[PDB]
RNA sequence: UGGAGAGUUUGAUCCUGGCUCAGGAUGAACGCUGGCGGCGUGCCUAAUACAUGCAAGUCGAGCGACGGCGGACGGGUGAGUAACACGUGGAUAACUACCUAUAAGACUGGGAUAACUUCGGGAAACCGGAGCUAAUACCGGCGAAAGUGAAUGUCACUUAUAGAUGGAUCCGCGCUGCAUUAGCUAGUUGGUAAGGUAACGGCUUACCAAGGCAACGAUGCAUAGCCGACCUGAGAGGGUGAUCGGCCACACUGGAACUGAGACACGGUCCAGACUCCUACGGGAGGCAGCAGUAGGGAAUCUUCCGCAAUGGGCGAAAGCCUGACGGAGCAACGCCGCGUGAGUGAUGAAGGUCUUCGGAUCGUAAAACUCUGUUAUUAGGGAAGAACAUAUGUGUAAGUAACUGUGCACAUCUUGACGGUACCUAAUCAGAAAGCCACGGCUAACUACGUGCCAGCAGCCGCGGUAAUACGUAGGUGGCAAGCGUUAUCCGGAAUUAUUGGGCGUAAAGCGCGCGUAGGCGGUUUUUUAAGUCUGAUGUGAAAGCCCACGGCUCAACCGUGGAGGGUCAUUGGAAACUGGAAA
């Protein structure tokens, strides 16, 4: 507004927040690295095999992982692709982005570089899903 | 006092020099005070020896240590 | 570890001067009390002396060259 | 960075019938692939400046990032950034050389260029993407004449420049000007290229 | 010089308004594939204990048989500190191993002792004792003083000068979030006193004295090294602090010193604390945020490499010597750049795939052949300008007495390249080894036939899926980029969505329930000064290096080189008085 009131007090402009929240910040420091900061990608391990389903108009069925992260936090997954050679308690690379329609779900298991290790069933959509072929 | 020197600058394979004066104190890469112009070590498509000897006379007055193959720039 | 030799003149250097700095402020600490006398024979001829032991802060050089004046500039 | 598959996709698909992959057509009825009078043709409002955009990356057979480093080199001359781009993809060594005749495309004036059979001033230049800066020559080395490929050149005349002189046997040239438009090229606007930049 | 948009509330509109996508980035990770010439950057998460190696010495023209200069420069790191830490301009109360310019004087007279052989104790760190000795070591008269050696010359000592160099210090301005934090320090504010360091000093103490700071942000909390620059942007701005330079602090932790020219000392030192480990359990040793490598939390960052030739630094008069500064190599698509996996010639829609009346099309001169080429490389070698010197020796500068000395002012010519049988380049059987990856409703660039068929799924939003479904896996087809393609988390633009450049309040979010009113903000007209703002002139300065404006050259280019523009809300140095401002009517 008025010149006098802009100096009187700045433009103080809007904040913003995460849409993933349990990632990427300095937490909660014990005497060592009690929790930590993941700005992309972490380890995991797990804690059970989820079956779950949307909500809004949709009836479908979905297969999430609910684990405890390595920052003594809990959060929902999802295992792309088709193959599961998880188990309870079980190592899992991350990577962010939430999934539409479900109530509470978070990031998807990387299904390259874990014990989700290679998923088999792809044969053109490939580097999404860890599928090789040294033919070509 | 100051010492005269050759801030050696120039990337992989291939030294080039300024010609500096500052004292044994202060490092080779930077805190030096006067540039008298540059020296031009490779003589393939390159010149090989540059000096102005306008501003070099100011800092024999007051004391320098050439190195002694600098000497050789101001013995031509 | 040529720093080994070094400690050794340095647990020998502390006695020159602490010896002469301790007969410099005893000549001198007794000086103003004979310059609270005045009777001209506890403090003349020795005052000079107790000066050149303040000239012995040049000679003596623990005390600092510079910091010849620190004391010795009331008395004389 | 080279393009290869002389398949006339670039002409049919694009639409235009210059000398690139393939002077001649034989499937005239139609576009490559089930793309024909059969099926869907997708346009845009931003295809035409894509299309001239499009037009010219496979004519040298250059990458994306060529223009884009080349587009502002025409920023270092007085015109703006649209003006002079065309004069710069006429002053490469590799349009050149197809514009002396010695050689038979602009594909095949970059073939002879990196295999040391063409140089420049006597001293070995074998970069496709040069830029023939004014008052020089174009060289060769001294095995270039026992080559049917130079002699095939030899055999037709190809095209002819204004900015140059015109040697198509002798294999020895001269730059002896910038050039302008519709000396190499002859159908491309210098106002459709710039709008897809933005 | 340069500045885009699309989608979604309704049965259908206009508006307000959110959320969401296309783009540029990463000292990124991770997903698939792998040809490199060449250039750069590779602890950002447990400040998690650090094996084994090398990083500080030098001087045999000191002097004996330790006396000097250097370890305060240099190379690592960000836990600390919201501050003269830093940036930027002003000021003098004073500080040099050095470097040098002239000149002085470089006299006189003494005596104690390491190494060394005996002496005894300890496993050790080693110590107590005794005979032996010089020293350029040590001592006396606003007052100290040195001598040394190849041909007296030379070279350090010593005092007063002043110049460069180097540090110190108070001062104007720039310096994050919060007011759901309003009071705050007491030697605190000040005189005075003597002591105190290079100097001023509440700098530390003593009697008196009643102040400091503050709503113009004083005090207290959590987060942080900071600038030149990097990122994005039309710009104004927003976010960042890495290699690369300047300044700063710190050394497993917490204090305190000693020598010297100007350390509270990273590799020294005495002490105290928590840890490792040995001894004869009486004691002693250990500090890789030096150069790398291992261990450790991790989704994440490399060789335990020869070596001083070039440039720079200590020591010496010189040969040279130690140099993990550095000159370079060993390893990862880590980033940009350049470059190939070929082209010229080559209609009968050859084999053959899913679509089809398979009455038929597509990829497709593609393939099959034919023809040249060998950047690149499956064959070895001649072989850098980067090295100018130093040393003297070739005979020159004065002291030439004396080109021996400091120089090397004829050359510096009997000399100096690990890397490097490198950069380069010729000659060979051979087009033969050398290409992916994501998408294809709408956006948004790119379509078809079945299997499943609100299921395995998919999804940036509209969502496509209840019996195939252009919007899921598959082959065909295409499009994009290309030795690289997508996905993630983060940041800026899109977002005129914090709007000074550039918004809003009747009903959409927003006008206090309304008066008197302190500080504050703004103030009609006239003339005359003042120059405080504002205007322009002048000087000095805001160092390299980057972006841009240009060029020999690396075969272009990335990068280097030279020039050029780029900082002042500043200090100071003159002119003008139009408005805003103090001053006279
Ligand atoms: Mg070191
Ligand atoms: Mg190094």
């Amino acid at each position: 507004p008025t010149i006098n009131q802009l100096v009187r007090k700045p433009r103080q402009s809007k904040i913003k927040k995460s849409d993933s929240p349990a990632l990427n910040k300095g937490f909660n420091s014990k005497k060592k690295k009690f929790t930590d900061l993941n700005s992309p990608q972490a380890r995991g391990v797990c804690t059970r095999v989820g079956t779950m389903t949307p909500k809004k108009p949709n009836s479908a069925l979905r297969k999430y992982a609910r684990v405890r992260l390595s920052n003594n936090i809990e959060i929902n997954a999802y295992i792309p692709g088709i193959g599961h050679n998880l188990q309870e308690h079980s190592v899992v690379l991350v990577r962010g982005g939430r999934v539409k329609d479900l109530p509470g779900v978070r990031y998807h298991i990387v299904r390259g570089a874990l014990d989700t290790s290679g998923v088999d069933g792809r044969r053109q959509g490939r580097s999404l899903y860890g599928t090789k072929k040294p033919k070509n | 006092a100051v010492k005269i020197r050759l801030t050696r600058l120039g990337s992989k394979r291939n030294p080039f020099y300024r010609i500096v004066v500052a004292d044994a104190r202060s490092p080779r890469d930077g805190r030096i005070i006067e540039q008298i112009g540059t020296y031009n070590p490779t003589s393939a498509n390159a010149p090989e020896i540059k000096v102005d000897e306008a501003l070099a006379l100011k800092w024999l007055n007051d004391g320098a240590k050439p190195t002694d193959t600098v000497h050789n720039i101001l013995s031509k | 570890k040529s720093a080994i030799k070094r400690v050794k003149t340095t647990e020998k250097a502390e006695a020159r001067n602490i010896s002469q700095k301790s007969a410099m402020r005893t000549a001198v600490k007794n000086a103003k009390t004979a310059v609270s006398n005045n009777a001209d024979n506890k403090n003349e001829l020795v005052s000079l002396a107790v000066k050149l032991v303040d000239k012995a802060a040049q000679s003596n050089l623990i005390h600092s060259n510079k910091a010849d004046r620190i004391k010795s500039q009331l008395m004389t | 960075a080279r393009f290869r598959g002389s398949n006339w996709k670039k002409s049919r698909r694009l639409g235009i019938s210059l000398s690139g992959t393939g002077k001649e057509l034989e499937k005239r009825p139609y576009a490559p692939g089930q793309h024909g009078p059969n099926q869907r043709k997708k346009l845009s409002e931003y295809g035409l400046q894509l299309r001239e955009k499009q037009k010219l990356r496979y004519l040298y057979g250059m990458t994306e990032r060529q223009f884009r480093n080349t587009f502002d080199i025409a920023g270092k001359k007085f015109g703006v950034h649209g003006e002079n781009f065309m004069i710069l993809l006429a002053s490469r060594l590799d349009a050149v050389v197809y514009s002396l005749g010695l050689a038979r495309t602009r594909r095949q004036a970059r073939q002879l260029v990196n295999h040391g059979h063409i140089l420049v001033d006597g001293k070995r230049v074998d970069i496709p993407s040069y830029s023939v800066k004014p008052g020089q020559t174009i060289s060769v080395r001294e095995k270039s004449q026992k080559l049917n490929i130079i002699v095939e050149s030899v055999e037709i005349n190809n095209f002819v420049p204004e900015y140059l002189n015109f040697d198509a046997d002798s294999l020895t040239g001269t730059f002896v000007r910038l050039p302008e438009r519709s000396e190499l090229p002859a159908e491309i606007n210098e106002q459709l290229i710039v709008e897809y930049y933005s």
